[PDB]
RNA sequence: CCCCACAAAUCCCAA
């Protein structure tokens, strides 16, 4: 996001506003807006590697721009979009990373892509040396909503199932 | 290295492991699939006469 | 394994006619060692049950948004206004005798996926067998009958 | 294989439903787990070999590691959790359980000894019963730092002609150390002996669980609200104190210790001072945590788990470390485009603050992948390294 | 074949919980004794005890390598039983202390007793014996 | 798979019958016995119900492995009483005891006829 | 209003376009 | 299949240093995927966007 | 007479009752008697004639073996294993076949009242598809358009649920006793306060509150169970609990009677 | 693919009230929650399932095979 | 104090479309 | 038959 330091209402604001997104939504919602169309107009700039070196970012659109749960300058330039965007395909899978220490998400992030469930549609068409399907998958009811842009909600990869933390004298 | 001081051997397996709290130390739980396959050589004697012939 | 690197296998299978089970009658799909939470230290784990259980009450789907602001403590009011303990404990029963059981134990759905490796595609077992034609030892590879 | 042990004989009694199958005393000694592990095994053909193979490689006769001169056998996580269960004064059982785990113990006398209490009812101590199991002609005395022979505390342990006397079982009685029970026994009647232990101490404690159970979760680690406000206003009197040492250090007097580059001073006093919060605030978080608490049972119990864990999980983290230098200015002057150039305030330089109850922030969240792929990268390279030096 | 070994009146000074739900350790002075001196750990869930409470206690050797605890056997016991805690246990060592004022302590499963008093130099006892207190 | 079956889980064995006898030696009229094809929810009770006599001295069972759906049970008494009169005695009474039950639950269903 | 400004919640209308246009493999692709 | 596309890799050696890029950098914020790495003797060289 | 019962109320498909006068053990071994061997009937073995739908074989011969069947009067046939008979005779079996055709242009679904008896019934109320709901449309199996054809012949033979689930018909059971914990069987674990970190049992209104300080009453019993059953609808649950009772009894004279042989 | 039938953890039937639930939700525009509540579903086990369900066939059979 | 829990997207859909 | 990929397995800890 870009950020003008300038504002007639006051401090600082990040240059999009209300009017925008709403013309956005109303754009998909007609099943014409466009992120190049938001580009035209000086609303978002990409940055490349090498600038960062040369621009303060703001994490939160609320963070600092004004003047128990978790722990929480005046010259911003550019505000991140999310901050959950940080991750990749697999990691954006794992609920709730934060809340956990990270070598346990590495080994997750590379188990995952062992796990069975579907991987396309047309496969009672499509030849193949391996192919694994599952009976029931279904959409974890505990999510993130990242994987809605995965398609993930829509080709499962597991099932649920009501776990117990117990030690049943076995096994 | 690899077929002097290493080598490939005969009468072996291996599976997967599991726990059982129901079986002491020097035992260890072996599938009768392994059994039927995996073998091993007894001499006739006037003592196992009976039971080997009725394993046969 | 979970969604959380907490990978393992099954060790036995039972039924529900001895299968612990609730006050309810629901009886659980399995069950882990709690031993594996603290040394692995994975907590999120536990979120998700919780979660997925509160929204399973409500019917309306979860959220996990790694950098939000939802915490544990609405999630425990809205569970025990649902008529539940708030931090998810339960009372259990013993399948074999019906005894209360002593302690109590957390309990709810999660989100699991199956892995690649069936046993019965690692076992495997040899004697006497084709031998590899230069040095006249057992060949190798499971698919060819090796050792 | 890495040393002489992950080599044992074995007996077998053939089972169905194809896989391997062990005691659970025995997953130390071969290093192995049951997340999906694969097992190798040998039969032999002649009778040399078996006989060798008998009165060489069997366990019984390898209980004791002659490496470290102390047993690398042991019970283990659950009947070590479920037996410091039942070893506690203030549990008790009843006739319709103790006959049952009596018929349990394979070798029991087929005597029942007396209740240790009548007035209403007769009941038996954890103890009581467990001497059973305890082969007769034993004797072991601990006293560690309590045990006035009157066990206020009742650490310690003290067992006589193989009845226990007072105290709780704990892995430093009965898990693998130098002055440990399965030691003494082993030493002392026969080292087969020890194996029948094994299997009565293990069968007793898991039948016991089993009526009994045990479990935890998220209310475990929940800590009390006012002892977290604690922890936090003690984080807070430890980020003044790094603040007052700064602002000292940028006036360009300071003490300049003898020997060391005056920035290296500036980092040892930073990472002294966060160090003693984190390990002060776990303190503070234990010493709250409840005595009727599940994890800190476990803990305290032995097999798993740490102070560091419930600390960490419970108060907080400390800053992530990489090669002890606290992370560097990959950027110009910043350790990250989010901050203003040239802070070292803990947070700017990466001290992670929050504890993983509440949940990381997006920057702290990145140091600490890096130092888990630092930790990853290393023991990557050291296993492949330490292989060759070993060969 | 049943006698009793050594019989007085205590009078307990206070009560102990020791963060444990249902046993306490007790300590009594004697009233008949200006020395004899008691400790014990009692079930008080199983039986209420007050602080400044008059106790009763009873050595019993025996009750008028034994074989198998009888069930209570509904029918008579005529035993020596006009108490209420009736229990059992072991002792494991004996210390002399002022070289006069014997010490013995006695096991009960996982609960202990001490005694104190020197009267009886050789009628206390052997490893094991009962124990019965009134009210 | 050349193991013991499913069929161990009710279907009785072949050439024996539901049960075996045999006396320990470790106490007088001590008996144990060998149950087959059935589990927890028939020891229970029986062990339960037994323990409910106070003739009877010492009752306990156990199941040796969760895959062989077999069991063990062992009983001594007093002198002179034989403890198979004893079990048998107590399945009397159990069967008496569920008959008295079903018999007031059909009585109690249809007085809850509906209407 | 339209001039307000955004909550952080609203962020990802911007990222449902941003996916909608450029699809996942626009790098391979371009 | 979707985290087999966007995918990197550079060579550096067989065996492997233990002072070069294996271990994350500042600069990769918001570009590679922090967590999304293989393990073992290719740890920290095969990298997601 | 001994132990008592009392109802507190009953509908179409579930039973809750007061038990009395009985000991642990036996209210235990009467669930897993429900839970476990009730006797009951379900499609055992499919023949696929055709298939031409998207969806599997063997995975319809699964879905089709759990629909529930009428089953109340399962008793008068017999096992086919202790039937002399070979191939499933009419005395140990019942024979299903299904009809689907792909005819519409639209999606046309298969619904569990589409298959038909084929064999003699004789004149035994049995092998009828449960139809739950208003609407007579069993639960569904597959659906078709416009191309595919399944012609099933289905096997319905004896099975019971303790060797597998197909055979369930409880499927739902519960089990109550001292809501108050006045036995004291087991604590509460609690951060703060036992008594507001746990909720109320819809069952303590029942017995009195514990007295607020009481003595513990060492040598009560437990007693008073609370019973909820609730059958999936193969057959009415007053049949269900009149059966485990039945069979529990039978199990109980089989082994006196081997006793006797003995 | 076909909604499960028997509910794994209780057994209950479940599948016949699918196409209810869909309706449900179409024209009286309920929510979920109760959507199931009416459709008379106490217990979570025979729920879970409703609420986790995904169609596959529907994506399968609009395909043109022969 | 739920502070959104949850998320719905055909409600949302349906919300916005009536909103159009 | 070799060469290359591709995955598992060593997933800590002690008090
Ligand atoms: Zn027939
Ligand atoms: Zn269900």
């Amino acid at each position: 996001f870009i950020v003008e330091d300038d504002e007639s209402l006051g401090h600082k604001e990040l240059k999009v506003r209300k009017g925008h997104i709403a013309k956005l939504m109303a754009t998909e919602y007609q099943d014409e807006y466009t992120w190049s169309s938001l580009l035209n107009e000086g609303l978002v700039e990409y940055i490349d590697a090498e600038e960062e070196e040369s621009i303060l970012i703001a994490m939160q659109p609320e963070d600092l721009e004004p003047a128990a749960k978790r722990i929480r300058a005046t010259t911003f330039t550019h505000c991140e979009i999310h901050p959950s965007m940080i991750l990749g395909v697999a990691a954006s899978i794992i609920p709730f990373p934060d809340h956990n220490q990270s070598p346990r998400n590495t080994y997750q992030s590379a188990m995952g892509k062992q796990a069975m469930g579907v991987f396309l549609t047309n496969y009672n068409v499509r030849m193949d040396t391996m192919a694994n399907i599952l009976y029931y998958p279904q959409k974890p009811l505990g999510t993130t909503r990242a994987m809605e842009y995965l398609k993930f909600r829509e080709l499962p990869a597991g099932q649920n199932a009501i776990v117990a933390i117990a030690c049943y004298s076995g096994y | 290295r690899g077929n002097l001081m290493g080598k490939r051997v005969d009468f072996s397996a291996r599976t997967v492991i599991s726990g059982d709290p129901n079986l002491e130390l020097d035992q260890v739980g072996v599938p009768k699939s392994i059994a039927k396959t995996l073998t091993y050589p007894e001499v006739v004697t006037p003592y196992n006469i009976d039971r080997l012939t009725q394993l046969v | 394994a979970s969604r959380h690197g907490q990978k393992g296998t099954i060790g036995i299978t039972y039924r529900r006619e001895d299968m612990p089970f609730t006050a309810e009658g629901i009886v659980p799909d399995l069950i882990i060692n709690p031993h594996a939470i603290p040394s692995r230290m994975t907590v999120a784990h536990l979120i998700e049950c919780l979660l997925s259980k509160v929204a399973a009450l409500s019917g309306n789907e979860g959220d996990a948004s790694p950098f939000t602001d939802i915490t544990v403590e609405g999630i425990s009011k809205l569970l025990r206004e649902h008529g539940y303990q708030s931090r998810g404990f339960e009372v259990m029963y013993n399948g074999h005798t019906g005894k209360k059981l002593m302690a109590q134990i957390f309990f709810g759905p999660t989100y699991y996926q199956r892995l690649r490796h069936m046993v019965d595609d690692k076992i495997h077992a040899r004697a006497r067998g084709p031998m590899q034609v230069l040095t006249r030892q057992p060949v190798e590879g499971r698919s060819r009958d090796g050792g | 294989s890495l040393h002489k042990m992950s080599m044992m004989a074995h007996r077998v009694k053939v089972i169905p439903y194809s896989t391997f199958r062990l005691n659970l005393s025995v997953t130390s000694p071969y290093n192995a787990d049951f997340d999906g592990d694969e097992m190798n095994l040998h039969v032999p053909q002649s009778e040399e070999t078996r006989a060798e193979l008998s009165q060489l490689c069997a366990v019984p006769l390898q209980i004791v590691s002659p490496q470290s001169n102390k047993p690398c056998m042991g019970i283990v996580q659950d009947t070590l959790c479920g037996i410091r269960k039942l070893t506690l004064r203030d549990t008790f059982i009843e006739l319709d359980q103790v006959l049952n785990m009596l018929y349990w113990v394979p070798d029991w006398d087929g005597v029942i000894p007396t209740p240790a209490i009548i007035k209403p009812k007769p009941l038996w101590s954890g103890k009581q019963i467990l001497s059973v199991a305890i082969p007769n002609g034993i004797h072991l005395q601990r006293f560690d730092e309590g045990t006035t022979l009157l066990s206020p505390k009742d650490n310690g342990m003290l067992i006589i002609d193989g009845q226990i006397i007072f105290g709780v079982v704990e892995k430093k009685t009965v898990g693998s150390s130098n002055g440990g029970l399965i030691h003494v026994v082993t030493r002392e009647k026969g080292p087969q002996v020890c194996a029948k232990l094994f299997g009565n101490i293990q069968k007793v404690v898991n039948f016991w669980l089993l009526h009994n159970g045990f479990s935890t979760g998220i209310g475990d680690t929940i800590a009390d609200g006012p002892t977290m406000r604690e922890i936090t206003e003690t984080i807070a009197e430890a980020k003044k104190k790094v603040l007052d040492v700064t602002k000292e250090a940028q006036a360009n007097l300071l003490t300049a210790k003898h020997g060391m580059t005056l920035r290296e001073s500036f980092e040892d006093n930073v990472v002294r001072f966060l160090n003693e919060a984190r390990d002060k605030a776990g303190r503070l978080a234990e010493v709250n945590l409840k005595d009727l608490n599940n994890v800190k049972q476990m803990v305290m119990a032995g097999s798993k788990g740490s102070f560091i864990n419930i600390a960490q999980m419970s108060a907080c983290v400390g800053q992530q470390s990489v090669e002890g230098k606290r992370i560097a200015f990959g950027f110009v002057d910043r350790t990250l485009p989010h901050f203003s150039k040239d802070d070292y305030s803990p947070e700017s330089k990466g001290f992670v603050e929050n504890s993983y109850l509440r949940g990381l922030t997006p920057q702290e969240f990145f140091f600490h992948a890096m130092g888990g792929r630092e930790g990853l990268i290393d023991t990557a390279v050291k296993t492949a390294e330490t292989g060759y030096i070993q060969r | 074949m049943s006698n009793t070994l050594f019989d007085d009146i205590f009078q307990v000074s206070e009560v102990d919980p020791g963060r444990y739900n249902k046993v306490c350790r007790i300590e009594a002075a004697s009233t008949t004794q200006d020395q004899c001196k008691l400790t014990l750990d009692i079930n008080v869930e199983l039986f209420p005890v007050a602080a400044q409470d008059s106790l009763t206690v009873t050595i019993a050797s025996s009750l008028n390598a034994t074989r198998s605890w009888r069930p209570p056997q509904a029918g008579d016991r005529s035993l020596a039983d006009d108490y209420d805690y009736v229990m059992y246990g072991t002792a494991y060592k004996f210390e002399e202390v002022s070289k006069d004022l014997i010490a013995v302590y006695y096991s009960f499963g996982g609960l202990l007793m001490r005694l104190e008093g020197n009267y009886r130099n050789l009628n206390n006892l052997q490893e094991n014996a009962y124990l019965l207190i009134r009210r | 798979m050349n193991a013991p079956d499913r069929f161990e889980l009710f279907l009785l064995g072949e050439g024996e019958s539901k049960l075996k006898i045999d006396p320990d030696t470790k106490a007088p009229n001590a008996v144990v016995i060998t149950f087959e094809k059935e589990d927890h929810t028939l020891g229970n009770l029986i062990r339960a119900e037994l323990l409910n006599d106070r003739k009877v001295l010492f009752a306990a069972y156990k199941v040796e492995h969760p895959f062989f759906a077999r069991f063990k049970l062992r009983i001594q008494t007093t002198e002179g009483y034989d403890p198979k009169d004893a079990l048998k005695n107590a399945c009397n009474s159990i069967i008496n005891k569920l008959g008295a039950l079903k018999t007031n639950f059909e009585t109690e269903w249809n007085l809850q006829t509906l209407a | 209003d339209e001039s307000a400004p955004i909550t952080a919640e609203d962020s990802w209308a911007v990222i449902s376009a941003f996916f909608r246009e450029k699809g996942l493999v626009s790098q391979q692709l371009d | 299949t979707l985290s087999h596309l966007r995918r990197t890799n550079t060579p550096i050696g067989r065996d492997g240093k233990l002072a070069k890029p294996r271990q994350l950098h500042n600069t990769h914020w918001g570009l590679v995927c922090p967590a999304e790495t293989p393990e073992g003797q290719a740890c920290g060289l095969v990298k997601n966007l | 007479e001994g132990p008592q019962v009392k109802i507190r109320e009953a509908s179409k498909d579930n039973v809750d009752f007061i038990l009395s006068n009985v000991d642990l053990a036996m209210a235990n071994s009467l669930r897993r008697v429900m839970i476990a061997e009730i006797p009951t009937l379900a499609i055992d073995s499919v023949e696929v004639e055709t298939n031409t739908t998207v969806l599997a074989d063997e995975f319809i011969a699964h879905r089709l073996g759990l629909i529930p069947l009428q089953s109340m009067d399962i008793e008068q046939l017999e096992y086919s294993r202790d039937c002399f008979c070979e191939d499933h005779c009419d005395k140990c079996s019942v024979v299903l076949t299904l009809q689907a055709f792909g005819e519409s242009e639209s999606t046309t679904n298969v619904y569990s009242k589409d298959l038909v008896i084929v064999s003699n019934l004789m004149g035994r109320n049995i092998g009828h598809p449960i139809i739950q709901d208003k609407e007579g449309n069993g639960v569904l199996i597959c659906k078709l358009r416009k191309g595919q054809e399944l012609k099933l012949t289905c096997v319905a033979k004896k099975g019971i649920a303790k060797e597998h689930a197909k055979w369930g018909p409880a499927a739902a059971i519960e089990f109550e006793y001292d809501p108050w914990n006045k036995l004291k069987h087991t604590d509460y674990w609690y951060e703060q306060d036992s008594a507001k970190e746990w909720p109320q049992s819809k069952n303590c209104e029942y017995e009195d509150p514990p007295n607020e300080g009481d003595p513990f009453d060492y040598k009560a019993q437990a007693d008073t169970f609370y019973m909820n059953v609730e059958s999936v609808g193969s057959i009415p649950v007053d049949q269900v609990v009149v059966r485990g009772i039945d069979t529990l009894q039978k199990k109980v004279a089989s082994i006196l009677l081997a006793l006797t042989q003995m | 693919m076909i909604v499960p039938v028997r509910c794994f953890s209780c057994g209950k039937v479940v599948g016949d009230k699918w196409e209810s639930y869909l309706n449900l939700l179409q024209e009286d525009e309920l929510d979920e929650g109760t959507a199931l509540s009416r459709l008379g579903l106490k217990r979570y086990c025979c729920r879970r399932m409703i609420l986790t369900h995904v169609d596959l066939i529907e994506k399968f059979l609009r395909y043109n095979p022969l | 104090t739920n502070a959104s829990p949850f998320i719905k997207r055909d409600r949302m859909r349906r919300n916005f479309l009536r909103m159009r």
